[PDB]
């Protein structure tokens, strides 16, 4: 409903380009990591593929809805539009849930180095993934009935639901950041213990931090709307921040999936012998 | 430290039998138990082995399937279950132990149990005075021969098997009553030469 | 792999105090994993040397083991009258474990001629078996036949007599009852 | 005697080593001494270096952690074998002198003095699905021809042997292990007393272990089962101070004790590898190649020694557990249990030879 003529075409083209680029990357990664031999049975590969598919679906649906909102101004109703918004929240919460799964998987791997074999496997990994998708879909459909009223930005959604969803997403993000901070701490710890891990882990943590900067502002604007919801330009600021979140969608899978040398590569020894030694 | 073997006796060809080797002073987990058979007038041949610490069990290629080796660690005993015995399995079976960790030869041996797989049935000997005395057509062994009732250049040819299945022995003294005792048939003979 | 060990010689004559050497040749290479047993008649073998160079605890120091390439040697430096038995050779590196043909160590003695004796079939046994006998001769090998015609005869020889260190061959030949008067 | 020899695939460099089991006395370690035969006509200007690395692969080899290496190199020693004695003069062991006599004048020595406090060669059982390099610390002697230490070493002209660092049972057994506990429930103000003790402290692999259990149940509660379990603790120090208990032998005897009664018995159990095949993560004694080896021997680390460096420390404990009833006049089907632990040593006797995976 709100779209400045100068910002209208700008945000339209930005969203189109970001969505196209993200869907291309995600399609490539999910094709490259389906049916393969070692890139399939591994649980980390499973989580990465789940994140890629989830974020691709989310990007497609979100770009469609955003274009329909800021260009076509469909606003067909407070329910069908609510169906599209439910799809968007399902996709985004599923993506955050897959990041959380990966983070917990790495945390347990580094807590018990030999536990990766005995605590996480192919069946249990998919069980956890389907549990995450189930909680995602139930959260997504809860608005389908509980929208009693409030939301200055989203038209026909409840207000306590917004706070609850921000809470769950924020706690998941807190758990992820804690997991990776603890991983870096343990990395530096073994390094100091063994010199009697320096830059690679730093850059990876910084990449994840950049992902948080891309994703962080959304929750800030949601909570500000929950508390004050007084100003008007906040809606356009939130449109821009959601564009940034889409850029998060593009940056996340490549950083998770393309930064692996072995995964990219997937896409003479003699034998001991004896000899007598003359006794002196 | 005394492995003792038992359970060996005559069996019709194609029959069964069970040899038991009881080990005293050995832990079946710190020792590996082997069964080695020696044919009459022949070199030693390895027939089976069991190492319980790993659960490994090996057999000689000539006794695959027919022979099964097991171990009862509760009684510290080893068993060889011999089924479908051919005529080539007649021999003295000795049970040996080897240090389980870093095998260093067969340390201790059993006294060996005879196993005679022949189709012939128990029979009595026939004596011919030829001064030499011959005994023929006697089975199984052994047979005792005494010249002059034990008071007689004395030679006794070791029992020689015949294709018929029965045995044959002979005794000669250079120059009385030749007392012949046949224990497995419990017979007594006396010929005056 | 099935490794065949050849122990030579298959017989020996040696007097007390002489040096006795028995050799064992392995088909393939066995890395010093060879043991030497000693089985006296009747009794069961007894380990003497393991690893081709070590001595089992409780063995006289005269026995020695040596290796060169794939040829192992057991040497009794000063033979004693209790060291005259059959010595074997095991190669326990590859399953199945394989033993040698067995070397028998006799006692050297002065040559002694046999005493040929003949025995025609008896009435009870030929109501049959012509018996040829040689006694107190040396060496064990005999290449003299009794006057008879070569049938199927089983030859039996006693162990080296303790008293005179001699032997005795008591062979019997079976044939028709009508061929007993021609000898 | 016999000396082991490996040859580089190019064939221009060979490593001669006296033995592949280097016993670890607690005070000091036997030096790793050997010879390297090179081809001067081939190494026209490059030098010939030798290294002794102590690799550690606690992380799953079949897997990988992004941006991090689960591996570690606790010890890495270097020596410039060719040219000879560049740094300073070093004594030659009689073995090195004999090898130099046997080999031409193109053979040069190398010797490593391992620091006392370092892990022993241990490997973890991989299970029926894993493959590749076996998880667990292990040593390697690698000789190569390089112009500089940091230059990449072509694998076609470098030769690596796998050596082992092993410890043998202490010659003087220590005090007999023993333990005792006294529990007191909320039902009766009388103590249930348990006392256990092993026959000796040092056990050799395969030797049965005897536990002399003695229980006095002065309380009004009945004990149903008695569980004796030999279990293995593997203190790993890759990233944390983890602990991995794993029962290597068990015996569950249904020998009850009436209230206000006594029960003395001797339970014999032997830990062996036949029935512990499926237990992934079990620490085995270490192998040169894929082969069979017993359960990992205990580690005789020096008392008061810093534990930070140690890679894997193995120890064993016999745990006696009484499953005491919890039934009462009114209540649930609960059944508490008292427990006691006895530490012992499971090592080999000091041998004159130890063929690893013959
Ligand atoms: C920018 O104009 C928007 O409102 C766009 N939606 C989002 O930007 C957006 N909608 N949801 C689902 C959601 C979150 C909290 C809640 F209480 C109920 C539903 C997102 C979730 C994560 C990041 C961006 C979004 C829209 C026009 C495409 C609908």
């Amino acid at each position: 409903m709100v779209l400045n003529p100068s910002q209208q075409l700008a945000i339209a083209v930005l969203s189109l380009t970001l969505g196209t680029f993200t869907v291309l990357e995600n399609l490539l990664v999910l094709c490259v990591i389906l049916h393969s031999r070692s890139l399939r049975c591994r649980p980390s590969y499973h989580f990465i593929g789940s994140l890629a598919v989830a974020d691709l679906l989310g990007s497609v649906i979100f770009v469609y809805s955003f274009i329909d909102f800021h260009v076509f101004h469909r606003k067909d109703s407070r329910n069908v539009f609510l169906f599209k918004l439910g799809g968007v929240t399902a996709s985004f919460t599923a993506s955050v849930g897959s990041l959380f799964l990966t983070a917990i998987d790495r945390y347990i791997s580094i807590h018990r180095p030999l536990a990766y074999k005995r605590i996480v496997t192919r069946p249990k990994a998919v069980v956890a993934f389907c549990l995450m998708w189930t909680i995602a879909i139930v959260i997504a459909v809860l608005p389908l009935l509980g929208w009693n009223c409030c939301s200055d930005i989203f038209p026909h959604i409840d207000e306590t639901y917004l706070m609850f969803w921000i809470g769950v997403t924020s706690v998941l993000l807190l758990f992820i950041v804690y997991a990776y901070m603890y991983i870096l701490w343990k990395a530096h710890s073994h390094a100091v213990r063994m010199i009697q891990d320096i830059r690679l882990a730093k850059t990876l943590v910084l990449i994840l931090v950049v992902l948080i900067i891309c994703w962080g502002p959304l929750l800030a604007i949601m909570v500000y709307d929950v508390f004050g919801k007084m100003n008007k330009l906040i809606k356009t600021v939130f449109a821009f921040c959601s564009m940034l979140c889409l850029l998060n969608s593009t940056v996340n899978p490549i950083i998770y999936a393309l930064r692996s040398k072995d995964l990219r590569h997937a896409f003479e020894s003699c034998t001991t012998a004896s000899s007598s030694l003359a006794k002196d | 430290v005394q492995l003792v073997e038992s359970g060996g006796g005559l069996v019709q060809p194609g029959g069964s039998l069970r040899l038991s080797c009881a080990a005293s002073g050995f832990n079946v987990y710190s020792s590996s138990i082997h069964w080695v058979r020696q044919a009459p007038g022949k070199g030693l041949e390895w027939v089976a082995s069991i190492s319980s610490y790993y659960g490994y069990t090996y057999y000689a290629d000539s006794v695959k399937g027919r022979f099964t080796i097991s171990a009862d660690t509760s009684k510290n005993t080893a068993y060889l279950q011999m089924n479908s015995l051919r005529a080539e399995d007649t021999a003295v079976y000795y049970c040996a132990r080897s240090r389980q960790f870093w095998y260093s030869g067969l340390d201790y041996w059993g006294q060996g149990t005879l196993v005679t797989v022949s189709s012939a049935s128990t029979k009595g000997p026939s004596v011919f005075p030829l001064l030499g005395c011959l005994v023929k057509d006697y089975f199984p062994e052994p047979v005792t021969v005494s010249w002059n009732s034990g008071a007689l250049g004395v030679h006794t040819f070791p029992a020689v098997l015949q294709s018929s299945g029965l045995y044959s022995l002979s005794s000669v003294v250079t120059v009385y009553i030749c007392n012949v005792n046949h224990k497995p048939s419990n017979t007594k003979v006396d010929k005056k030469v | 792999s099935d490794i065949q060990m050849t122990q030579s010689p298959s017989s020996l004559s040696a007097s007390v105090g002489d040096r006795v050497t028995i050799t064992c040749r392995a088909s393939q290479s066995v890395s010093s994993a060879v043991a030497w047993y000693q089985q006296k008649p009747g009794k069961a073998p007894k380990l003497l040397i393991y690893s081709a160079s070590s001595l089992y605890s409780g063995v006289p120091s005269r026995f020695s083991g040596s290796r060169s390439g794939t040829d192992f040697t057991l040497t009794i430096s000063s033979l004693q009258p209790e060291d005259f038995a059959t010595y074997y050779c095991q190669q326990y590196k590859y399953v199945p474990v394989t033993f040698g043909q067995g070397t028998k160590v006799e006692i050297k003695r002065t040559v002694a001629a046999p005493s040929v004796f003949i025995f025609p079939p008896s009435d009870s046994q030929l109501k049959a078996s012509v018996v040829c006998l040689l006694n107190n001769f040396y060496p064990r090998e005999a290449k003299v036949q009794w006057k008879v015609q070569s049938g199927n005869s089983q030859e039996s020889v006693t162990e080296q007599d303790s008293k005179d260190s001699t032997y005795s061959l008591s062979s019997t030949l079976t044939l028709s009852k009508a061929d007993y008067e021609k000898h | 005697t016999r000396v082991f020899k490996k040859a580089s695939p190019n064939g221009k460099l060979t490593v001669y080593l006296g033995k592949r089991d280097f016993v670890d006395h607690i005070d000091l370690v036997e030096p790793v001494d050997g010879v390297v035969l090179v081809d001067p006509e081939y190494l026209k200007e490059r030098r010939v270096y030798v290294t002794l690395t102590c690799a550690f692969r606690y992380g799953r080899e079949d897997l990988d952690v992004l941006g991090l290496t689960f591996r570690k190199d606790l010890f890495v020693a270097n020596v410039q074998s060719f040219p000879p004695a560049p740094e300073d003069k070093k004594p030659l062991t009689r073995l090195q002198e004999r090898l130099i006599k046997k080999l031409g004048e193109h053979a040069y020595p190398f010797t490593f003095e391992i620091p006392p406090n370092l892990p022993c060669s241990v490997t973890l059982q991989p299970g029926p699905e894993d493959t590749g390099k076996a998880c667990g610390v292990d040593y390697e002697v690698k000789a190569f021809c390089a112009e500089n230490l940091e230059e990449k070493i072509h694998k076609r002209n470098s030769v690596r042997l796998v050596i082992e660092k092993v410890q043998y049972a202490p010659e003087r057994p220590g005090p007999q292990p023993t333990a005792e506990t006294t529990r007191q429930f909320l039902m009766s103000d009388k103590p249930l007393h348990l006392e256990a003790s092993l026959d000796k402290e040092i056990y050799y692999h395969g030797e049965p272990i005897s536990v002399n259990v003695h229980v006095t149940n002065n309380t009004n509660k009945t004990v149903k089962k008695i569980k004796i379990s030999v279990r293995q603790y593997a203190d790993i120090c890759l990233f944390n101070t983890a602990q991995y208990k794993c029962p290597v032998a068990m015996e569950e005897a249904d020998d009850t004790v009436a209230p206000s009664s006594t029960f003395c018995k001797v339970y014999t159990l032997t830990p062996f590898l036949a029935n512990n095949r499926e237990k992934r993560g079990l620490a085995l004694d270490g192998k040169l190649k894929h082969e069979d080896t017993n359960l990992a021997s205990s580690t005789l680390l020096r008392e008061g020694a810093n534990r930070e460096i140690l890679g894997i420390i193995v120890s064993y404990k016999v745990k006696v557990k009484l499953v005491v009833s919890r039934g009462g006049l009114l209540g649930d089907l609960a059944s508490s249990d008292v427990a006691v632990e006895l530490p012992f040593t499971l090592m080999h006797p000091k041998p004159k030879e130890e063929p690893p995976h013959r």
